[PDB]
RNA sequence: ACCGCUGAAAGCAUCUAAGCGGGAAACCUUCUCCAAGAUCAGGUUUCUCACCCACUUGGUGGGAUAAGGCCCCCCGCAGA
RNA sequence: CUCGAUGUCGGCUCGUCGCAUCCUGGGGCUGGAGCAGGUCCCAAGGGUUGGGCUGUUCGCCCAUUAAAGCGGCACGCGAGC
């Protein structure tokens, strides 16, 4: 996981959401995914 | 599960196992000793049972004392102690006036003693707390003994509770754990438990089942 | 979309209703559940379900869907079960059923056993296919993604418990 | 304010309708009165409930 | 001269306050005030007016999820690093009975006269109390309309 | 932290919004010690369970006892 | 602020706290085959060596170690040395 302050899609399949009360993005390339913090 | 007995320590020894290896051992007279009482969780809100140890004149018992030994249908005691039980009161397993022995007890399994430490007086920091003190030479004056600092500055203006000074030391109630029982000799009441057992020698101790054992 | 739909009762023998409440039994046991406030749980033409709501509020379109579906979920498995399909990958990796339990050989020193729950009954076909079967599809899935976890995921050689079908990621390393 | 209350009104209101019937008692004698005339305090406080206008919000 | 309560004008009463769906500041400042007596015209700052209260079903006490969750209690014990702490949930699984009178106390005040009020502060967790001897009047919460 | 199951808003999907799991020397019980001055001063028991005088007749002042202590005496591996 | 006085570096003794974690504990990603690692997230319960040189702090070196953490407290602590 990534975990920065500013998070975003990198490739097209990359779909963001909101769980819990914190910004993230998951995909299925397990390297794109991150979490604001 | 939990079983208990009192007695006196009566010294140290060594004897010889199977292995021809020395065993250092504490000779435990685990003396008998009467119910005289249930606590049951109905009556009192928890479950353990009295256990009066140790014999005495009756002329030395004063009248309230030997009312609660009357009570029981029992011959006064010196010693006067409960046991806990598990929350669990199974209503059994104990009767007023039962005789428990050392036999309760067999070859090889594991106590827990408890006893009351010998007494050190009052103790300075180097002996009760392991201090190390200052130098004894290169110039050191009059502080070879003494504790050092005890605190900050004014931040913060005080010493903070729990700091560790001179005091008194000794006379603490001690619990050893997991105690080996190398031998029960039924035949003079006697338990060979190997190590060391808290007390003076002619002090009261108790032995209990070890529960991590 | 999903909650506008009524649910048909295929044989819902004892479908009964108090309070938010249902209860559904049928060709295999009961199942039990309570739909949440402000939906409201009715009867159609036909003796089937369906669910309903004050019109347009967030919370409420969130919990029309949820509630009608998981009495869908409730219904069909008390018609049928839900079953759900595991494989095994490995050289020396297999399965077999020891009584009640489920025996595991995964490549550890001791063997890993696992204990089917209540309402969950397993059932070996060969000796790296298996099924846990049940009516619950909620427990189905948890003690699936339980014994599905038995192993830490394999890119390189793909060595584990997997679902049947399901593409797991490769990497070539060496 | 505890002798209004147990009239059931509130001292807020109870002031304001004092003044609207044109009640010109002062605070200390109504104390004392609270205390030793339940039943004339109790008039009062219909007067001022009297008094007061119909709709408090306008 | 304006009255002044004497020794032995003070009559007190029994109340009992029945928990069931109150959240815990309104029930906390009904029980406070019934403490005090500021209900009674013959109050008295420097006198302990105000009556007995009968606190059951303490474990009832409507309190948030979020509050459960999050709301903390601390405690110092007077050593380095003692800071002790539990959440609301923790305290309302044990002693649901001290949520409630700490709520109550915190509300009182900051006197000597308060150490003597608080000791007629009875909180039940149950339903059921015993001083049943004692015949404590039901107390509902009322808000007069304004 | 992280990994999930079931699952809408949003016909798909989603660990989440309803709901249910796994999860660390940190936290709480469990082990050891202190502790009812815990002034909400707790509990289970057992013993004494009894008088006299004065008086402004008082939840009054004195006097003498019981159960039980204390002081004194002989000591301690208890101890300034 | 303190000049009708608030003792100044380093060492010793005794500590206490923070976490921006050195080890041990739990994880995600990896240009992670395995052993080893890199990076980020969680985690402060305990632990965190002895010497040579220099007044030294710092630093370098020697021999080990699971590791030889970083900081605050009048650059903690001279009515304690
Ligand atoms: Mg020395
Ligand atoms: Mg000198
Ligand atoms: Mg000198
Ligand atoms: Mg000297
Ligand atoms: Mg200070
Ligand atoms: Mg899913
Ligand atoms: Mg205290
Ligand atoms: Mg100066
Ligand atoms: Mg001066
Ligand atoms: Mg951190
Ligand atoms: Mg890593
Ligand atoms: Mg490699
Ligand atoms: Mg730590
Ligand atoms: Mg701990
Ligand atoms: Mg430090
Ligand atoms: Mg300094
Ligand atoms: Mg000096
Ligand atoms: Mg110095
Ligand atoms: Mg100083
Ligand atoms: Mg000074
Ligand atoms: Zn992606």
């Amino acid at each position: 996981v990534k975990v920065n302050p500013s998070v975003k899609p990198i490739c097209d399949k990359c779909r963001l959401i909101r769980r819990h009360g914190r910004v993230m993005v998951i995909c299925s390339d397990p390297r794109h995914k991150q979490r604001q913090g | 599960a939990r079983k208990g007995i009192l007695g006196t320590k009566l010294g140290m020894t060594q004897v010889f196992d199977e292995s021809n290896r020395v065993v250092p051992v504490t000779v435990v007279k685990a003396g008998p000793n009467v119910v005289t009482r249930i606590r049951t969780p109905e009556r009192d809100g928890y479950s353990a049972v009295q256990l009066a140890y140790g014999e005495i004149s009756p002329r030395k018992v004063n009248k309230p004392l030997t009312g609660q030994y009357t009570a029981a249908g029992v011959n006064p005691r010196r010693y006067l102690a409960e046991l806990r039980l598990d929350d669990s009161d199974a209503a059994t397993e104990y009767q007023v006036g039962q005789e428990l022995t050392a036999e309760i007890f067999a070859d090889g399994s594991y106590v827990d003693v408890t006893g009351t430490s010998k007494g050190k007086g009052f103790a300075g920091t180097m002996k009760r707390h392991g201090f190390r003190g200052q130098g004894a030479s290169h110039g050191a004056q009059a502080v070879h003994r003494r504790p050092g600092s005890i605190g900050g500055c004014a931040t913060p203006a005080r010493v903070f509770k729990g700091t560790r000074m001179a005091g008194r030391m000794g006379n603490d109630r001690v619990t050893v754990l997991n105690l080996l029982v190398h031998k029960v000799d039924a035949e003079n009441g006697v338990l060979l438990i190997k190590g060391a057992v808290p007390g003076r020698t002619g002090g009261l101790v108790m032995v209990r089942s070890a529960i991590k054992r | 979309r999903i909650g506008k739909q009524p649910i048909p009762v295929p044989a819902g023998v004892d479908v009964t209703i108090e309070g938010q409440s249902i209860s559904v039994k049928g060709p295999k046991g009961t199942l039990g559940l309570t739909v949440a406030e402000p939906i409201k749980v009715a009867r159609n033409d036909d003796g089937a379900i369906v669910v309903t709501r004050p019109d347009d509020e967030r919370r409420n379109r969130s919990l029309h869907g949820l509630s009608r579906t998981l009495v869908s979920n409730l219904v069909t498995g008390v018609t049928q079960g839900y079953t759900t399909k595991m494989e095994i990958f490995g050289v020396g990796y297999r399965v077999q059923l020891k009584g009640s339990n489920l025996e595991f050989a995964l490549g550890y020193s001791h063997p890993v056993v696992i204990e089917a729950p209540e309402g969950i009954t397993f059932a070996v076909q060969a000796p790296t296919k298996f099924t846990v079967s049940g009516i619950d599809k909620q427990k189905v899935g948890q003690i699936a993604a339980n014994i599905r976890r038995l192993r830490r995921p394999d890119p390189y050689k793909g060595k584990g418990v997997r679902y049947e079908g399901e593409q797991i990621r490769r990497k070539v390393g060496k | 304010n505890a002798a209004a209350r147990l009239n059931d009104i509130t001292y807020n209101r109870l002031i304001q309708g004092l003044k609207a019937a044109g009640v010109e008692v002062d605070r200390k004698n109504l104390a004392d009165i609270a205390i030793s005339d339940p039943a004339a305090f109790t008039a009062l406080v219909d007067v001022a409930r009297a008094a007061l206008p119909e709709d408090v919000n306008a | 001269p304006t009255y002044a309560p004497k020794a032995g004008d003070t009559t007190r009463s029994w109340y009992v306050i029945d928990a069931t769906d109150v959240v815990l500041g309104r029930l906390a400042v009904a029980a406070a005030n019934l403490l005090r007596g500021k209900h009674k015209p013959t109050f008295a700052p420097n006198v302990d007016g105000g009556d007995f209260v009968i606190v059951i079903n303490a474990d009832k006490v409507a309190i948030s999820g979020d509050k459960l969750q999050h709301k903390m209690v601390y405690r110092h014990s007077g050593y380095p690093g003692g800071l002790h702490k539990r959440t609301i949930g923790e305290l309302m699984q044990r002693h649901p009975d001290r949520v409630v009178e700490k709520a109550i106390l915190g509300m009182l005040p900051k006197n000597r006269l308060s150490r003597q009020i608080q000791r007629k502060l009875r909180v039940y967790a149950g339903p059921e109390h015993p001083h049943s001897a004692q015949q404590p009047v039901p107390y509902e919460l009322k808000q007069v309309a304004q």
